[PDB]
């Protein structure tokens, strides 16, 4: 239902993985103008704050909008953090229990709390790009 | 952070300044519909330039498209990333200044000021602080050299702690359009020197050269003299958009070029300038660039710098250069080029290293040269402006619109102190 | 595709967190 | 307690100051965070529960070198209130980094001085970061340090400066900063290291066999000299110096106080298993022309002045030995009015080695600081480059200009004639 | 807790009256039927302020239509959004005031208050705690001048502690309908400054010039007048009807923006303004609303704002957005221009958060505006007004309805008291 | 135990209190329900099925800000009594909300609260939240001072009063609302503490970085303060000071009695971890005037009385010598004839934050209550403000409608000119 | 042919159920 992209083919991801870390949901399309703005600062930001260290510290589950298979797999494969499946239920679980009317919603970073509920909600769609600093992970990172 | 604000004038300034954004969004990446793509964090690190947010992701340019020729910038708006440009930033004229520098300036362009100068200052007064103008005209012409150097002289006096640059292109010596260049030239550099901080000129049939010898292109349209253009206009702020080793600014150039207030105008080079079957030969190092800077043939005046001595020069390297065999060949050609260099300033040649290449290219270099050869080019205006003042040419259509007869023979005096100025200084 | 830009910068890419002495 | 306030102003500082703070806190076994998984105490504040903070300022008019580290993976260790950025760059001029630009920064820059030196008594001094050609790192550096000797009136002052090299210098105004500069510095500086730049490409290039030196590069032979310098401050050793015990040892006479820097060994790691690096060789090394890094050239020079800092396993019975050898060497000249000229200091601590440095690991190092007169040359060869600019009056208009009074570059001749007969005088 | 009443009287007063409840009804979501669609309780906790449940679901307006030609009361019940109203709430004239505002307020508009006062009393009465009123009318009319200013006179004798507000059109500067325009506008004025509280003035010509610059239409119809003009409308009272950081009624701005009791002329601006082709174009935040909103060609009253002083001026934000910058712009805007604004009152400004947005629109302002530059038009209203009075023309039919010739005399002498307490405080 | 009731009288003081409630709410453990799953005493009352309503009363005339918060999350925490609605706005008016439609919704106010007061004996006194320049929050607000100036003659009344900005103003006929409150609590309060919005938006824009900030933002950080003056009543601490001893510290004459508001620190979410905010420096970052939450610059003030009031891990040796190199730091003034000019407060709870909200953990923090001379510059320019309206009767029209009898206006002015030559008079 | 209404009042957006202090 969640899959680790990884050399050579697509592993379903080790259940110590979101273990002892800060899981954020990464609401976002394909093709979208903020959403290709948005993917390589996020990207950079990711590296930086998981590779200046010896543990992982944050993970991002990367969630898609799109209608089709071609795109999904297209935005999804340039990726270094894991995704959710297209035809998992869990996806449309998640846009149902959130409330991304589906746009100035896009994309969007809901950090998640163990409890799986919104432990902290985060928009893009703003003049401030400080935001990828503001969250910190040393303050909601799971059992 | 820093603005620099972008003013296209006249017929050829249009033309250049479309081909300008046609390179600088392509230096960073910008989508002809406004959109970004291009994936990297240090291309638009320093975007707000040249450009601004619209809550959309869109870029719009801070270019304030300006004419009294209602077309020549309609063409403009249907070609390649005219869409782009504000629709606002356009300021339209109907009647026309042909060619007629009294009427640029003076009568008719004076009710359409009142429009131009509020969407410079509304754009102007927007940000922190200002860092300096750009403004493409030609001084050959009527309403870029003479309604287009009214607006070099407003904005000056209600900005006077601001720098602005032009690149201006002159009469060639043996073609020649517009049969009033002299006219137009020389009313234009006694109110450039007066009111402006920088002038890069450019010769048509310099240019016309480069693409017979260097590019080895038979019949290419203006299109692709626009580049070396837009190239070298791009060369020149560079640093302003990206970090290196030897920093460069637009007034740190200024201050380190000029030695005196008077003259501020300047040569022009680009390099590499081979063709598509000289390519590979090449092997692209530092001190091929350097020799291909001090050819005359590759110079973008046709002033031929052999005659007169360099009175100092800049040179913005672009790539990764490592600096011992920037500086060390920088001063390697002064001592070379003993007699080309001026005497009474030790290290007349200075260097700067821009780190980002231009794409399709791995190391270039633009050259800036405040050299004495302009005496020769502007004692060419003297003369032919002096042919048609004996018994007054072509007066009577600049005389209808409240010109002077005192005001031409200022002129005459004004640009003949420059040429003075330059020829005392051997 | 339009061009891609392969610098990095020399202060990122080689002040990297140390492992530190004992 | 027992620290020094470091002050980096213009790039050249700033630069070095990023260079040199990354070896500090590696040698400490302090993270880019400022915490360990009393020997911190000269260099760092303790913030809180087993923190650190660096004890210094980062002041620029341009904000494109401390932006960006600001925004690099040393965020969290300055404290953000003193990482300061101007707005637009003081641009190669003198009088536009002392007049007009400077006073609105240096208010909040003393501001931050004095709140760190308020912390306790027994302020050891400053160690001052600048370059002399710039604009930034001459103008600025004169009206922060001015302020200083005002209010901290009788403490130590170590000027770091990197001095215009003698054949590039990339600006016309290299001659018009440096002789303004050394005259807004002589009378308020107590001890003015000479620091070049190709003096350092070209140890890169026969010892460090490196064909391509950066700035960076540069910057880390920069950074191991200043670390030899304050190691006897840090940690203890057989026999310790101190940064007030410089001048009473260096500074003869009260305006005789610019003196060059030595390193050795400059070894690469190919060439460092072919040799063992002992007391009797790595100082032989020190005193040799070519491996000091000024090239200010001594052979015509005359010595007045050393303070030897040994560092590493080195003992007492061998150092005497070695220093013996070089006092009875033709080469290396003493003057006649100064019997004893070495003054000598021992370390436990061997160097520290950055990983993916240049330099290799060695056990022993040297570090000299040398008062010599020498000196003239490097004086005169400026002298003799503003004569010519000042000729016909070059490049004068954008000083008076800016709101200095012509005349003041005729008093600021006549005090550089005054330094370079001083020399002179005292080497007959 | 409040409710508003609506009364709309005359041809103008009922076609930017229907057009009004066209965008309320859609901002509360409303059916044209009158039921609810949009299942959301922001929209439905505070609607009583101008609707009614009827025990059906349904929800009617509380506002009185009032003509004296039941041919546009056809017109605004046969539209869509036309069986949203009352049927009871139409009153009926069978005679037609033909621009006469003798016969609109004495003669004819007399006797048919008497059925019209009954309505209005009924529903007002009715509520818990009446607020005030709004009144929609015309002034260069017969029935909107007359008959709307003589209901203004008897509930303010009636009512005397509730507001009162009126959305009034002016005579257009350049050319003009209802040629009696001083006979029927400065009839009204003398009379409206003495029963009104506040008055937001519109002409036509500002509608024109907006809707050309701005909006780019190329055939502005009545249609969109109406729905810029309701746009205002709707900003002045939507804290009463949502809720907000910074909540602002009808008296809050009375009090706000009235120095002296005969002064309370207003000056309505709407922002942002934008065509659909340059909607995208621009970054729709607070430093940008401002610009646009203190602009002469922005405000919907096409009296000069920079050959005056603002006395008093309010600025009622709306959107989802932030209260700091909204300050900071006030305080900006305050301090730049300092020569447009009045000396001895300090802080004009007023800022009044409104959380929720125009609909369809993310961010956006109100401007309400106290100004002596509307000195300008009684001058040029009572400039007419002398010519026709000294030489006695059109007054017999005024004359010959029952109008004293000394009320005329009455009324020019109190304009220019008007204007000449105007012109003291520049 | 000995508890303290909340009075919250205008939009602001609605507005502003709500979000006391929201801190005091969680601090406490008490859930929007009201239940937890003898500390809190001072601020929640007992009631039945183990639940706690607080000592608040919400007084406004327009309903469409109270009758918001009964449809809000708080619906089941508060009394329905408490929340006290009318039908009209005052419309900043002072005479409307004073005379008119005042009276009777006073009587329905001063009821509950009587019935509140008469629960338990030994209650502190009154913390009253209001808009100066409103209208009910001004007129209202003279109602309850007066009636219960009569009736609890005895006991103490502290006021937070949000006053008008200097350029930034929130209305026009501000002066107006200004001067007639002003009159009115002078003699009837206790002890009254200035605030300023734009001050805030200030604090909000360095000290925080709040580029786009709102309402919410401003009410979080005077929550941060009011908790801070009321930490000690209700947590165990090392050195105490109560509401009674406010007024013993910080009023020297009957009149004087107008202080400012400083908190320290204001920073960020990200800002905080990564710097000690040291007890040296909490007080350092407090003294400056950009840090003083008024508008109004001590620099040429006096300072006449300071109370300070520290929270979390905060030790009685630092902070004696924080307060002694303050004393000894030039650029602040003290008056004369006050050498004790210091009380010092200690509470051992760190302070609580609004998760996801503006503000950080940080481990201590210092709240400052400083009575000074300063005052005397913002009742001079509302002065100046007042008496270019009061030139020619400009909106007095609408006061002395109502019933207002005019020259109230004359008299209230010659209060504030006697305000205004009392505080010259005690700063020399 | 309208939109939702997704607009938020500054008090639900803030004053919402808080997690407790141990």
């Amino acid at each position: 239902v969640v899959k680790r992209t990884q050399q050579g083919n697509y592993v379903p991801v080790r259940p110590d993985h979101f273990a002892g870390v800060s899981v954020a949901l990464f609401f976002a399309k394909a093709g979208h103008s903020k959403c290709a703005q948005i993917v390589p600062v996020v990207r950079q930001f990711y590296k930086t704050t998981n590779f200046s260290g010896e543990k992982a510290v944050i993970e991002i589950i990367y969630v898609s909008l799109d209608k089709d298979e071609q795109d999904f797999e297209r935005v999804r494969a340039l990726m270094p953090w894991c995704s959710v499946e297209y035809k998992s239920c869990l996806r449309k679980k998640l846009i149902e229990r959130y409330r991304v009317p589906n746009s100035t919603a896009i994309p969007l970073l809901i950090v998640i709390g163990p409890n799986g509920e919104e432990a902290g909600r985060m928009n893009f769609q703003q003049s401030d790009e400080f935001v990828l600093q503001r969250w910190d992970y040393r303050f909601n990172k799971w059992p | 952070m820093r603005e620099i604000v972008h003013v296209q004038g006249g017929q050829c300034g249009n033309q250049i300044g479309a081909k300008f954004w046609e390179v600088i969004s392509d230096e960073h990446g910008i989508d002809p519909t406004g959109t970004y793509c291009g994936d990297s964090d240090l291309q638009l690190e320093r975007i707000n330039v040249f450009y601004n947010e619209a809550t959309g992701g869109r870029f719009v340019p801070r270019a304030i498209l300006m004419d009294l020729e209602p077309g020549t910038m309609d063409s403009v708006r249907a070609g390649p990333f005219g869409q782009l440009f504000r629709p606002d930033n356009f300021v339209f004229g109907q009647t026309g200044a042909g060619n007629n520098w009294a009427k640029g300036h003076y009568t008719e362009g004076a009710e359409l000021i009142d429009s131009v100068l509020d969407v410079v200052r509304k754009e102007a007064e927007g940000c922190d602080c200002l860092q300096g103008f750009q403004i493409t005209h030609s001084l050959g012409g009527g309403t870029g050299s003479g309604m287009g150097t009214l607006l070099i002289s407003k904005v000056r006096e209600e900005y006077p702690d601001r720098i602005m640059e032009t690149f201006s292109v002159f009469p060639s010596p043996k073609v020649s359009d517009t049969v009033v260049e002299p006219y137009n030239a020389t009313l234009s550099v006694h109110q450039l020197v007066e009111n402006a901080d920088e002038v890069q000129v450019i010769d048509n049939e310099a240019l016309y050269d480069i693409c017979f010898r260097t590019l080895k292109l038979t019949t290419p349209t203006y299109g692709d003299l626009n580049h070396l253009v837009s190239a070298a206009m791009s060369g020149v702020t560079c640093c302003l958009r990206f970090p290196g080793q030897l920093n460069s600014d637009l007034r740190k150039l200024a201050v380190n070029l000029i030695p005196f207030p008077r003259l501020h105008f300047f040569l022009i080079g680009f390099a590499p300038l081979t063709s598509r079957g000289s390519q590979q030969y090449r092997a692209l190092s530092v001190p091929e660039l350097t020799q291909q800077m001090f050819d005359a043939k590759n110079m973008m005046c046709a002033s031929d710098p052999r005659h007169g001595r360099y009175l100092t020069a800049s040179a913005m390297f672009r790539g990764r250069m490592s600096t011992k065999e920037v500086d060390e060949q920088m001063l390697n050609v002064q001592n070379k080029n003993s007699s080309y260099f001026v005497e009474w300033i030790p290290n007349n040649m200075k260097s700067s290293v821009c780190d980002i290449p231009p794409k399709g290219l791995k190391m270039s270099v633009t050259f800036v040269g405040n050299s004495t050869a302009i005496q020769e080019m502007f004692k060419r205006v003297s003369d032919q402006f002096t042919a048609m003042f004996r018994r007054k040419a072509f007066l009577h259509w600049y005389t209808g619109e409240g010109m002077d007869e005192m005001e031409f023979t200022e002129a005459e005096s004004n640009m003949n102190d420059l040429v003075s100025e330059y020829q005392q200084y051997q | 595709p339009t061009l891609p830009f392969n610098a990095q910068s020399c202060y990122r890419s080689e002040y990297v967190a140390k492992p530190l002495p004992p | 307690m027992r620290e020094v306030i470091s002050i980096h102003v213009g790039q050249a500082g700033i630069q070095i100051g990023n260079a040199c703070w990354e070896l500090f806190c590696l040698e400490h076994g302090i993270q880019p965070d400022g915490q360990m998984p009393d020997a911190f105490n000269t260099f760092f504040s303790e913030t809180g529960a087993g923190k650190h903070v660096p004890r210094c300022v980062f002041l620029d008019l341009e904000p494109t070198v401390v932006d960006e580290v600001r925004t690099g993976t040393y965020r969290h260790l300055f404290h953000p209130e003193q990482l300061i950025s101007g707005k637009e760059d003081a641009a190669n001029n003198f009088a536009r980094g002392h007049y007009t630009i400077g006073k609105e920064i240096v208010d909040l820059s003393l501001d931050r001085i004095r709140k760190l030196a308020d912390n306790c008594t027994g302020l050891q001094g400053f160690l001052m970061f600048n370059a002399v050609g710039g604009g930034t790192g001459s103008g600025l550096g004169c009206l922060l340090l001015e302020r200083l000797s005002v209010d901290y009136g009788k403490k130590s002052k170590l000027n770091f400066c990197s001095w215009p090299s003698p054949q590039v210098s990339t600006a016309v105004v290299e001659p018009y900063n440096s002789v303004l500069s050394t005259h807004s510095l002589l009378e308020h500086t107590d001890v003015a290291v000479m620091l070049d730049n190709e003096a350092i490409y070209d140890i890169c290039r026969r010892n460090l066999d490196i064909e391509r030196p950066t700035y960076t590069n540069l910057n880390r032979l920069i950074a191991q000299v200043i670390s030899s310098l304050t190691a006897s401050l840090r940690f203890d050793g057989a026999l310790n110096v101190d940064v007030t015990e410089f001048q009473t040892n260096l500074v003869p006479y009260p305006r005789i106080h610019f003196m060059l820097s030595s390193y050795a060994p400059i070894i690469s790691a190919e060439k460092a298993y072919h040799e063992q690096l002992s007391v009797a060789e790595i100082t032989n090394s020190a005193f040799e022309p070519a491996s000091m890094m000024a090239k200010c050239d001594p052979r015509h020079g005359k010595y007045m002045a050393c303070c030897l800092m040994y560092r590493g396993d080195v003992v007492p019975k061998d150092v005497n030995a070695a220093v013996a050898t070089i006092k009875t060497k033709r080469t290396i000249q003493f003057v006649d009015w100064c019997p004893t000229g070495f003054k000598c200091g021992i370390n436990y601590q061997p160097p520290t080695v950055v990983p993916g440095g240049d330099l290799a690991k060695v056990m022993r190092a040297v570090c000299m600081i040398s008062n010599s007169t020498a000196i003239a040359e490097v004086f005169s060869r400026m002298d003799h480059k503003f004569d010519l600019m000042y000729a016909k009056r070059a490049f004068v208009h954008w000083y008076v200009g800016e709101g200095m009074e012509e005349g003041e570059f005729s008093e600021a001749r006549e005090d550089l004639a005054a330094l370079e007969k001083d020399y002179e005088e005292v080497g007959i």
